[PDB]
RNA sequence: ACACAUGCUACAAUGGCCGGUACAAAGGGCUGCGAUGCCGUGAGGUGGAGCGAAUCCUUUCAAAGCCGGUCUCAGUUCGGAUCGGGGUCUGCAACUCGACCCCGUGAAGUCGGAGUCGCUAGUAAUCGCAGAUCAGCAACGCUGCGGUGAAUACGUUCCCG
């Protein structure tokens, strides 16, 4: 690494909404960083749901009704 | 008062106080708003330091406070997209998402009334 | 707000043939409504206008009418 | 701390599965993330000089490296260009330095990548090196939002010793990075 | 997607939002207007005192304006077209095809150039009305039609008859 042509770096405390806690380096000067995503893949469930959430012809029949 | 980032109504319910964020429905905000404690009644110009707090922090834990509701809608779309389901492509390609219609009306996704 | 049209001219078909338990098609000129349970099970006559469609029927299918399947055109692109 | 934590629970954990999933007879014979590079693109140069100083300040706060810039290999007629002209800027990370960029991106990032759905597992190369397009830009918790002015997308690719895409497609899955099929 | 027309909605501080709030001028009702109250955020629904009527019904019956809270001069909280969906309405029939409230997406338009047009006394604007024509609604254009209330005036030289 060079003399200080990079951002200072400092510990990095990253807390979700659930309570779940990270530790890590980074570059924010605060020392402490709100996130809204814990160490939990709501991706999977965001899938699971959308993946129901299609059909077309399942919708022309319920709409149908005869 | 002021919020995270939105500009809200003074004198509007609650509900369409909270509606008018284009990410937020009436129901939405209703159901949102009945979990704080933030009656539909009350308006936004009587509201204290600390119901914004919890409205904040409530809207983390279900919903989305509205920059989460900013960094989730747009990639969410932007994943369904090719090579993604079906919806995607017609999503991006501006074509009628649940099969609108596309030259008699549905004027509003196609663009405006050109004067050609 | 599930009391909509009742399609008398459809409803009393489907009674007359719900009195014998048979699953027919129902000639008529029935392009209005299939809101009430009784018309499941049957089959009936689409009248657009122009022709008919057969489609199949049972019981998770409710929310539209008889006519709005397929509108009198025909969407291919080219 | 002395390693961060995804080197820690890599070494072991994701260094055994991959042994006792594909045994490859020997030591060292493991696939193991070799460097990642994100690589910030341009191409609305000849237009306008200040935006490629800006998404150099983008990937600044992103990457906790010093953006290095490539000038035109070579002057296009069709698309306005010119030799020597700076036109896209790359950081390269390695080490700890690259354990960190990786687990703070898994952990947010990809988290705010917008209502991450998942990532198509067929952008991998012939020799086990994934790719993937962040679309607008700032990705990450560390560049403002009222700062953001217009949208600078990248990608982001990590290259390992994977002989083969399906050494690197497991390496990725024992990772945090989830695939759809 | 248009050349055009008696020509709504609007373009905002002489404007908007909601909770509350007074007067009157003043048509019609036999296969119809339709109240206290219960059902709804809304088109509406089971029901019906009253009614050939200065009564009851459009409720004891609106608003501009009026005393309070606010936006602080902007494609916005004014503006509602279009759109997906709950649908309501009268109709055997609301799909190519009517009217309406509501959940959401939220467009031209920042008082419009050359030009053209109404108007001297309760006249043209700034808030209002509908019966029959319909079983059903385009009805915001019509046939009848209340209220508050100013501006100006050298003369027919000038365009038109
Ligand atoms: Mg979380
Ligand atoms: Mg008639």
């Amino acid at each position: 690494m060079k003399t200080g042509i990079h951002p200072e770096y400092v510990d990095t405390t990253v807390q979700c909404g659930c309570g779940h806690s990270f530790t890590t380096r980074s570059t924010k000067q605060s020392g402490t960083i709100v996130v809204e995503v814990c160490s939990q893949c709501h991706p999977f469930y965001t899938g699971k749901q959308k993946i129901l959430d299609s059909g077309g012809r399942v919708a022309r029949f319920e709409k149908r009704y005869g | 008062a002021r919020l995270v980032g939105v500009d809200l109504p003074r004198d509007k319910r609650m509900e369409i106080a909270l509606t008018y964020i284009y990410g937020i429905g009436r129901t939405r905000s209703n159901e949102i708003l009945a979990a704080t404690g933030i009656d539909k009644n009350m308006r936004t110009k009587d509201l204290t330091d600390d119901q914004v707090t919890v409205l904040r922090d409530y809207i983390e834990g279900n919903l989305k406070v509205e920059g989460d509701l900013r960094r989730e809608v747009q990639a969410d779309i932007r994943r369904k997209i090719e090579i993604g389901c079906y919806q995607g492509l017609r999503h991006r390609r501006g074509l009628p998402v649940r099969g609108q219609r596309t030259k008699t009306n549905a004027r509003t996704r196609k663009g405006p009334k050109r004067t050609i | 707000k599930k009391g909509p049209f009742v399609d008398d001219h459809l409803l009393k078909k489907v009674d007359v043939q719900n009195e014998k338990n048979t699953k027919q098609v129902i000639k008529t000129w029935s392009r209005r409504s299939t809101i009430i349970p009784d018309f499941i099970g049957h089959t009936f006559a689409v009248h657009d206008g122009r022709k008919h469609v057969p489609v199949f029927v049972t019981e998770a299918m409710v929310g539209h009418k008889l006519g709005e399947f397929a509108p009198t055109r025909t969407f291919k692109g080219h | 701390k002395a390693l961060p934590r995804l080197k820690q629970r890599y070494r072991e954990e994701i260094r055994e599965a991959l042994q006792q999933e594909f045994n490859y007879a020997n030591v060292m014979q493991i696939p193991g993330v070799v460097k990642v590079v994100v690589n910030m693109g341009v191409g609305d140069a000849a237009r306008d000089a200040k935006l490629i100083n800006g998404a150099i300040n983008d990937l600044a706060l992103i990457t906790g490296q010093k953006p290095e810039v490539r000038r035109a290999r070579k002057s296009i007629a069709q698309f306005k260009l010119r030799e020597g002209m700076p036109i896209g800027a790359r950081v390269t990370l390695r080490g700890d330095r690259m354990w960190e960029f990786l687990d703070r991106l898994i952990s947010i990032a990809l988290p705010r990548i917008r209502d991450f759905r998942g990532l198509s597992p067929k952008q991998f190369d012939g020799t086990g090196n994934y790719t993937f397009g962040l679309n607008e830009q700032s990705m990450f918790h560390e560049i403002d939002v009222d700062s953001i002015d217009r949208p600078r997308g990248m990608d982001i690719t990590v290259v390992t010793t994977a002989t083969n895409d399906a050494e690197g497609r497991a390496l990725l899955r024992a990772l945090g990075f989830p695939f759809k099929e």
